[PDB]
RNA sequence: GCUUGAGUCUCGUAGAGGGGGGUAGAAUUCCAGGUGUAGCGGUGAAAUGCGUAGAGAUCUGGAGGAAUACCGGUGGCGAAGGCGGCCCCCUGGACGAAGACUGACGCUCAGGUGCGAAAGCGUGGGGAGCAAACAGGAUUAGAUACCCUGGUAGUCCACGCCGUAAACGAUGUCGACUUGGAGGUUGUGCCCUUGAGGCGUGGCUUCCGGAGCUAACGCGUUAAGUCGACCGCCUGGGGAGUACGGCCGCAAGGUUAAAACUCAAAUGAAUUGACGGGGGCCCGCACAAGCGGUGGAGCAUGUGGUUUAAUUCGAUGCAACGCG
């Protein structure tokens, strides 16, 4: 949120601000509630998320590369 | 094309002088291939051009060919529903490409008496950018100018 | 991947604001366990403790106040 | 004119237009230009340039206030939010030290259900 | 009579479990004031709308209602619906340790009773934002829709009514047995806490999978496998979960629940193509980048139409029309 880089910047450097959201909150508040399908896409999320972890310990094929 | 990145054709200076630039030119002005009635309008135009100006036919041309070359041009690149132009710099072999291909055709217009008299006076206005040659290079800008915020 | 009281078993304090600085980044968002590690058991702890420090003006909110 | 030592410059970049007012320290604004007054109507106002444009002609009618150095207030997320402050430190200012104040809800109001 | 079923006590553990009462921060809205100037807002674009009565922006102060970013996690709790800022009070349920006690007190359950999302209804308040209805502006051939600007009921509270959901892991409740692995969460025993530990034993839960089952998909120690107890439900599709009558309800409506007639189908899984305003990769004057044309004029030819006694017949989307 804050950053300074006191003397030396000459340039923004702000990475500061995507390092807690800087759009997140902001991106999904501003419409968009359901009250439902936050319930819904978090399901999906970490169902293709351990599936991804799934063959991270399951590509244990020659493949030929 | 689709995949091909193609190597063109090597092109035969003018049968004056060794200028590959103007081989060009009487290539843009070239109608059913004669050439050998195009290049006599490309001569009978330049020394008229020196005469009216005191200096070679190497550098005449080239002076009036800095006032019709481009430097920014608008392509259509196509972001999504909307349906806008894109600003981006003109290749250098590109440059002189439409800038030689705006004197032909303001000079196919406003007949005076013959073509060898039309883009001699084509080239003395584009000499000090007065006629419609450099108006076709001016309103590309314009466009250029106005939609420059898409990048 | 880092460790907590946990191993060094202690009981999560309010009070001892030193500690809990630590665990909430420079907008005093409450860090997550999957980035310091800690168990679930403290994590719901710390969390009262985050939010109770938040209350008697010990830890901000945030840094526009 | 009243020659103002320094000041801050509050950045309005919403999703459809970016407005960025120059205010002192004390919040009494001392001047401001926008995207939209920049020209750039329609798609042309919500771009990064429209929003670098709105801080060059924000540059001049201050100045008279003699503003050197300066804070940067950012708000919204925008079509810039980057251009428009790299044109405030070309510009011929100081930029001291830069923070978010965007108006983030804790879960407060409802949000809209438009746009389908 | 007895103890492995069930139950009670003793000591602890976790939890958004429920109800009642306060309190904190951010944010939105509104009011007043200060600074400050032509746009603000919105969209693919635009306009309705707001603004020179000075809007938008920024600051200060105040008033309100709702919900609790981060933590936050196929994490946890509850029979289900469902429940998350913090604190005070009352209180329910679950689990673990090793003991003590009763002694089959158990399981299921038609009827019956209670709880029961959201919407809605009755009475009294409240109303910030959102938002049916409705208005205006847009799109469209038309748009009483999707888009935008507003905006009432409602969404919020107190007491009742309604008892309806795709109320769904679409899988009733209780009990026993039957390869396993990888995790999460919560107790506990032993060993060295000798070092972010090692070895076991319980409750809940997520994924993958052996046998087995299934029409297949898939389930697979929380089984849709192997067995027992009980209740409810189905007998082709439409009609129809409709009418009639009964019961409940202020109403909306809910529950019970046919028949006549009509059809030889309806359906589920999976398979091969096709299609997608699905995704990923690639190609072709397909696009792009340029040149020269047609469509404007005359003429030649062909076709259709018209006409005629005949204006022979065939081709007549691309792939017929200077064709046979």
């Amino acid at each position: 949120i804050k950053v300074r880089e006191n003397e030396p910047f000459d340039v923004a450097l702000r990475r500061f601000k995507r390092s807690c959201e800087k759009a997140g909150v902001l991106a999904e508040v501003r419409r968009r509630e359901f009250y439902e399908k936050p319930t819904t896409e978090r399901k999906r999320a970490k169902a293709s998320a351990v599936k991804r972890h799934a063959k991270k310990l399951a590509r244990e094929n020659a493949r030929r590369t | 094309p689709r995949r091909r990145v193609i190597g063109q054709r090597k092109i035969l200076p003018d049968p004056k002088f060794g200028s590959e630039l103007l081989a060009k030119f009487v290539n843009i002005l070239m109608v059913d291939g004669k050439k050998s009635t195009a290049e006599s309008i490309v001569y009978s135009a330049l020394e008229t051009l020196a005469q009216r100006s005191g200096k070679s036919e190497l550098e005449a041309f080239e002076v009036a060919l800095e006032n019709v070359r481009p430097t920014v041009e608008v392509k259509s690149r196509r972001v999504g529903g909307s349906t806008y132009q894109v600003p981006v710099e003109v290749r250098p072999v590109r440059r002189n490409a439409l800038a030689m291909r705006w004197i032909v055709e303001a000079a196919r217009k406003r007949g005076d008496k013959s073509m060898a008299l039309r883009l001699a006076n084509e080239l003395s206005d584009a000499a000090e950018n007065k006629g419609t040659a450099v108006k076709k290079r001016e309103d590309v800008h314009r466009m250029a100018e106005a939609n420059k915020a898409f990048a | 991947f880092c460790r907590f009281t946990a191993e060094g078993v202690q009981e999560i304090d309010y009070k001892d604001i030193a500690t809990l600085k630590n665990y909430i980044t420079e907008s005093g968002k409450i860090v997550p366990s999957r980035i310091t590690g800690t168990r679930a058991k403290y994590q719901r702890q710390l969390a009262r403790a985050i939010k109770r420090a938040r209350y008697l003006s010990l830890l901000p909110y945030t840094d526009r106040h | 004119r009243k020659q103002v030592s320094d000041g801050v410059a509050h950045i309005h970049a919403s999703f459809n237009n970016t407005i960025v007012t120059i205010t002192d320290r004390q919040g009494n604004a001392l001047g401001w230009a926008t995207a939209g007054g920049s020209g750039f109507r329609g798609s042309r106002k919500s771009t990064p340039f429209a929003a670098q444009v709105a801080a060059e002609r924000c540059a001049d009618a201050v100045k008279e206030y003699g503003i050197k150095n300066l804070e940067v207030m950012v708000k919204g997320p925008g079509p810039g939010r980057e251009s428009t402050i790299r044109a405030l430190n070309a510009a011929g200012f100081r930029i001291t030290n830069i923070t978010d104040v965007t108006p983030i809800p804790h879960n407060g109001c409802r949000p809209p259900k438009k746009r389908r």
